[PDB]
């Protein structure tokens, strides 16, 4: 009944985005389970999280039911020319935090790689190194913007 | 190790 993306199937790496409110602009990183089958029941995806678990003490790595609407696929590898960019206040980012990547934009750059991230929805403001950050790109319409 | 209790911002 639904024709799936491409990319989803069981085993693909996937980032994954939430609809819960504590979860606004971030990307998680994981891996599906399960997808509808042409033979299915459902709409939705099975999905495990690399970096959340059920529990603290880690034995068992979170999994969800979710949407496909919320699953994209791993970021684009980081190309040479961006390698070569330096980042700008303006840019917009994602940042690594609680294991997981964060929209928002440069407000300052300072010294020695080290800039300033304005987070919207949780009115934040945090610093970060260079190697903490990405900048952020758009799954649409089965392409990244910018493109590959 | 991270759960969404102590992942999520609200």
């Amino acid at each position: 009944r639904i024709r799936l993306p491409p990319f989803l199937k069981p085993g693909a790496a996937v980032e994954i985005s939430s609809n819960e409110s504590g979860f606004r602009g971030s990307w998680y990183m994981g891996k599906v389970v399960a997808v509808p089958s042409s033979d299915s029941t459902t709409t939705k995806c099975e999905v495990e999280y690399t970096t959340l678990f059920f529990d603290k003490e880690g034995r068992k790595r979170l999994r969800e039911v979710v949407d496909v609407g919320q699953l994209r696929p791993p970021a684009p590898a980081v190309s040479e020319r961006e390698k070569r960019r330096e980042v700008a206040v303006g840019d917009d980012v994602d940042a690594f935090y609680s294991d997981g990547w964060w929209e928002g934009t440069v407000t300052e750059v300072m010294g020695d790689g080290r800039m300033s991230v304005y987070f919207r929805a949780s009115k934040e403001q945090i610093r970060f190194r260079r190697d903490e950050l990405r900048f952020h790109r758009e799954w649409v319409n089965g392409a990244w913007r910018p493109p590959i | 190790a991270r759960t969404k209790q102590t992942a999520r911002k609200s």
